[PDB]
């Protein structure tokens, strides 16, 4: 058993052990499913893949590996981190053989980047329960194609009862920046550039005219920048007072999605944008904002004080308002005979000259995300948070192999899990006179400590926690 | 305001191409206009829009013989073959961000 | 594809109102300014009025010929185009077209280069 | 002479020896063209240039390197392969001196990356004839400008009668992938991420209120994902089936272009999407598809069964599809007076957390294409499909030598040309179970043999052979 | 006191040697700034900062370095250059102590890159006085906010009375393409490629049909391309004839903006795009141009010949021009009931296979930018122009240090400061044949020479001078 933090320097190295239980799935088949066999009639759901015995472990989460403090002592003092190296361990087996194997080729579908539950639970006490390995693949309707693929996880050696490089990634930015893309000027100094002020002399026929002004102090929107805010992709906008939003539905009639083979996909999160405006928190982005869950829940249709929101705004420095329009475009030719129009942008692409923030990490959230294997991609970082990888730490497949042919021995088996990961860390070295924003526990009085467990004996984790507070210039 | 000055009536044989005259007022050369063409009992047809340079934007469900072009001040279209199918007012009108003008109309047969 | 439907015409005695309605199909009609025209039996096209999209002002511009006795007006959400007449005249009996505006329309950062017209309603004002 | 391709390993060597004509043309002149000189008069058409008496060799397509079997034993065992090596020979010449050179340092117009007619033959019994050298530079019009170039290639050393190394470049991906963008999801487990399953509690007024659900396996089109698919630039969809198309001319009028300068180029074949939606095999993009002649086709106004259109439905995993659009935004805010508003996104750019393929290159297809030398570019990959290199293989231009003033003897010459290209490969390691999809003849009886000669000894290739056949996971 | 330049090789050094004078700013007081303090009523010109005693150098400027007849031997006789090393001094110190110190960490905020006034003069003879230094923060109105910075500069440490290594970029581009993007076609030779020429046969009912045909000279635009052309944001056509233009104020209502955190801000320059197309010199982008202004040119409503506008003419061989359209996509599915319909796009963002041109340099304009320290950026190179850098010159702080409590003496400094460049080269390779475009000057007699002094002494520069004369292929 092995569970501390060490914190050296330049790096922090976490270790967690958790117990499991590992249950006997399919009565040891293989099946294929569909949502014909689920039931679900739309196109926009059909799927069409196969179920295994085999479980997985999965500490794709921050929680797994950082206590409360161990996180409030990384986001206060860091500029950065991203992790280096990782040994997962499996010892005292208790059964009442276990085969596992990791893929290590990445031969297998990729389940862990999805952010699925089944995570090693957050407090060390918990034990938890192997998920269920299952893999999607290509399909007409339910129907597969024969380009569909077959995959026996037995045809992997597998070993009956490691360490891993984690490949340069960018350090996660957890800081918010404290200036603004448009501000990065000397407030005290005339621009040499000109611009256009007027076009008309006064009210009147034939009064055209070009009067040129210096872009100064005095009017800060019209002058020349070198570099502009990043891409957008716009959401609906809902507010959590709910006599503010329309009476209809609107969820899914009104929800940005992408589409692809004929099927609708939400654009969820989407990419990497500011909640909201300075000033309005009630409003959030329809499918913009990783929403979590209150500890004890509920799958389905929860109240909103039963979820936690998380919010982007840290990033409305360099980063399009999510519920925002991106800008205006000038739409035609004026002349004599038409006024100049312009028209709103929804959406932008990349443009030369863009700048943006990537979206933050927090406590719950997931740590790395499989980059698919494709001719290309830009800016490879995923949409959920975390770091891509190409080759990301490797799935690690495990079975009870089975004791009798359809007849066998009602079997589980049990043990324990230690993963352990070295993380390199970046210092803060702000020369700021005045003090940070730090993430601080309140003192005010209260029925019980958060991040702690109740007198039943439940843990949880009463708000999203972050990783952006330090400040850097822009 | 401008004004659009055009022939009363114009007619050609089968066939034959037919070009009809659309004239600006003076000052307001430099206008885009549209012709429209309405079947004797129908709405009217959006045909094209021609501006003074000669390019013309031309409808998207509008035959390859229709065309247009222009001198100073002066609009044409030219209906290269004449199908018995067409045969209508051809209306010529020019807008401004104060009003929009509509011509006398152009009764071809 | 886009499809323009009038209605509200009918017979209306020489002193008198009435309003007339265009529900706009297949385009943004949020984004677009719009237009009416009328054309007198056996005469050619008139224009009326038009009303500019709400990014640019609400504001309408009339005939001189109609100015001061009509109003046009318009309902985003419901996608419709009004008309209202008041003060009517014999000559006023048309047929009344509504009609997209000759420029284009742009919407999302893609403009659109070519004009609808409605299909067109008969108005008779007599008593 | 050598002809045949020696397969070592992740290896290939392949040698195809050819016999070329070389006639003298414009009588030992350089001529002045435009389009005054050809007479069209349209703008988008118009063009200034040169033509001169000089010759040259292309091999950039793959038929010349490649028998079908050849092919059939790249793309049925291979995931990606690339070119290494050049060597290239000319020899017994033949006259009844002969001038050649290569243009080392890329300062001619390349108009080998066009794909233009002229390669030498795929059936090696063919002799061809060398096509003729000229350029197109800066016009207003049909009329030259100040900065247009004359370049005279008396004025480059020749020899008077090699080996090349082909620049780093990625792997052709030859495969097509078993999974798809949005299906990459472990469909037995539900994620830790809320949506927004409900906007009102019922139908009356005032029912407005806020319920948040699980994404799950039951319904994944609102599941939050890492990845989205890539750009789409929309085509108009037309029909092969003729009365399923609209009853007007459309061409020209309907169809994707993008403008430069003030001349409107048709978008061809354009960025890289699948042809059509699963399902539907009889609609093709507009503009947005290679399309290869069957041998005899005539050039102008040739029927539809005539020609051959490649489709690029491989690619439907990870791209939009060509004739859709790329999928929804939202147009406002809501409230309790505005309903949602959305839109159609018909073209989007890069955004981060895109990923792609690229276009599949063909037996017919070209090879490489010439990056242009510019301050920037984004994917250079060409658009045709192919290698993107920023300094191809040569030129290698050849003429007669003027022997006597206008005054000339009438002669020509002929010879051998041997191109031995090396050929590097990506062996494919898939742990599949189930079998592949290979690229097999058909048995059935028939007149004539598939990609050999008839009873006139005409060679003929009866459909392109794409290189996607082999799966991997996305 | 060195001044000169030495022209070794594919190397220049360009050293310059200024007076300066030094005022004591803000009474030796660190004020708080924001629009409350100047009475800005506006939301988009909100600002918040802090104004500073220190001062500080701008070399940024190309004028500073370069004679014009060193410009004309740079601009005519190279394809390409960028910086090197960096040599600063500071010396003959007249105080009637001085602090100095350069920001090497980037500790502060950078106001370099935005395009201020106070360089080093053109001109050797002139004497210059130092600009003040100031820095704006996070904002909300005119209040600040807790992640709002405060940086004093004397809790740097400064010497009482350096060299430096310029990143590796790329060479600026000092050239004019030859050729456009899409006639890169051979002249006389059809392509293999076949495009769709007629969907029906001829006037009447149910004509459709498919007809194909060969790309060839005949029709160019149809042919099949590998790169097109680089992304536009359009942007308004104001004519400085202005009997085109509309009777109406469309200056601010009818600009390209972009949208950040609620404040809107004029697209200045943009994107690098074409000006104007070829044959009108007359249009000019609404806010897509450099603006400079004529020696002694007022700062307020100045007419159009005070101002010299900077035009991109050189670059729409590759890339769109900035009032027109991308170009068109298809907005719907045809059928017998539905005709073809396109959209004119007014923005397009970076797809894959694009080109294009970065915006030129002048002797008047910015050298390098800083980039801002952000997870991602899309082709850093700055919008104003020059070479974007994210370890750029370091700022170079100095201020009086105050001799007494707010009681002081009056104390003001001068001396020399000398900087010195090392610019690397790329020689012009060109075969072309017929002379080159040169930079000249007019023989014609004149009142006076350009770049020289009139009969008051008082040095001006005629006109901008653009860096693209030379010409290469596409």
């Amino acid at each position: 058993w092995h569970c501390d933090s060490q914190w050296l320097g330049d790096r922090v190295i976490t270790t967690s052990t958790r117990t499991w239980a590992l249950p006997t799935y399919n009565n040891h088949l293989y099946k294929q499913i569909s949502n014909s066999t689920s039931g679900g009639s739309s196109n926009d759901n059909a799927y069409f893949g196969y179920s295994t015995p085999w479980g997985y472990f999965d500490f794709n989460r921050f929680h797994c590996h950082f206590s409360p403090r161990d996180w409030q002592r990384l986001i206060n003092n860091n500029w950065g981190f991203r992790p280096k190296r990782l040994n997962f361990k499996l010892f005292n087996i208790q059964v009442k053989t276990v085969q596992v194997f990791t893929d290590s080729d990445y031969q297998l579908p990729y389940v862990l980047g999805s952010a699925h539950e089944g995570c090693l639970p957050p407090f060390p006490a918990d034990v938890f329960m192997i998920p269920q390995y299952g893999y999607l693949t290509l399909n007409d309707g339910s129907q597969a194609v024969g380009r569909s693929s077959f995959y026996c996880l037995e045809y992997f050696p597998s070993q009956m009862l490691f360490s891993y490089e984690f490949e340069n990634v960018p350090f996660h930015s957890s800081y918010a920046h404290s200036q603004s893309l448009d501000r990065l000027m000397n407030p005290l100094i005339d621009q040499y550039l000109y611009y256009l002020s007027k076009t008309i002399n006064g009210s009147g026929q034939n009064q055209q005219t070009l009067k040129f002004s210096v872009a100064g102090p005095s009017n800060m929107a019209v002058q020349g920048r070198n570099y502009i805010p990043g891409p957008s992709y716009r959401q609906q906008r809902v507010s959590t007072t709910v006599t503010q939003n329309n009476n209809s539905e609107f969820a899914w009639p009104g929800a940005s999605s992408w589409a692809l083979n004929g099927r609708n996909s939400l654009m969820n999160p989407g990419p990497a944008m500011a909640s909201h405006k300075e000033g309005e928190d009630r409003f959030f982005p329809l499918s913009g904002s990783l929403i979590f869950g209150k500890q004890g829940t509920g799958r389905d249709n929860v109240d909103a004080d039963k979820v936690m929101i998380t919010n982007e705004e840290e990033i409305k420095t360099t980063n399009p308002v999510a519920t925002e329009s991106y800008g205006q475009v000038a739409t035609n030719h004026q002349s004599a005979q038409a006024q100049a129009q312009t028209g709103w942008v929804q959406n932008q692409g990349i443009l030369p000259g863009m700048v943006w923030q990537d979206r933050d990490v927090y406590l719950q959230g997931p740590i790395w995300a499989k980059i698919p294997h494709t001719d290309g991609n830009f800016h490879p970082s995923p949409l959920m948070g975390g770091f891509g990888m190409k080759h990301p730490p490797p799935q690690i497949l495990i079975k009870n192999t089975p004791v009798p042919l359809n007849s066998f021995i009602t079997q589980y088996s049990t043990g324990q899990v230690s993963v352990e990961i070295e993380w390199e860390l970046q210092k803060e070295n702000s020369k700021r006179w005045n003090p940070e924003i730090q993430y601080t526990s309140n003192y005010y009085k209260s029925n019980n400590v958060e991040f702690a467990v109740n007198t039943e004996g439940v843990y949880s984790e009463p708000r999203p926690i972050g990783t952006r507070y330090l400040t850097r210039n822009l | 305001q401008p004004v659009l000055t055009q022939s009363s009536s114009a007619s050609a044989s089968l066939g034959s191409s037919v070009k009809l005259t659309c004239t600006l007022s003076s000052g307001h050369i430099t206008y885009i206009i549209a012709w429209h063409q309405q079947q004797p009992g129908k709405a009217p047809r959006y045909l094209m829009k021609l501006e003074d340079s000669g390019s013309y934007n031309k409808g998207s469900g509008v035959p390859d013989r229709f065309s247009g072009s222009s001198s100073g001040a002066d609009r044409y279209l030219t209906i290269s073959n004449l199908q018995f199918e067409d045969e209508a007012d051809y209306y010529c009108e020019t807008w401004d961000s104060y009003t929009r003008v509509f011509g006398g109309g152009t009764k071809l047969t | 594809e886009v499809q323009l439907v009038e209605s509200g015409g009918g017979l209306v005695k020489p002193g008198g109102s009435l309003r007339l309605s265009c529900a706009a199909s297949g385009v943004p009609f949020s984004d677009a300014w719009m237009n009416w025209v009328r054309q007198a039996p056996g005469k050619g096209l008139e224009w009326v009025g038009r009303i500019k999209s709400k990014k640019d002002g609400g504001t309408a511009d009339y005939a001189a010929p109609v100015k001061g006795r009509f109003s046009i007006s318009r309902d985003d959400s419901k996608k419709m185009l009004y008309l209202h007449m008041n003060s009517l005249k014999t000559e006023d009996t048309a047929v009344y077209y509504c009609t997209t505006e000759p420029s284009g329309y742009c919407s999302n950062g893609l403009c659109y280069t070519g004009n609808y017209w409605g299909q067109g309603t008969l108005v008779t004002v007599s008593s």
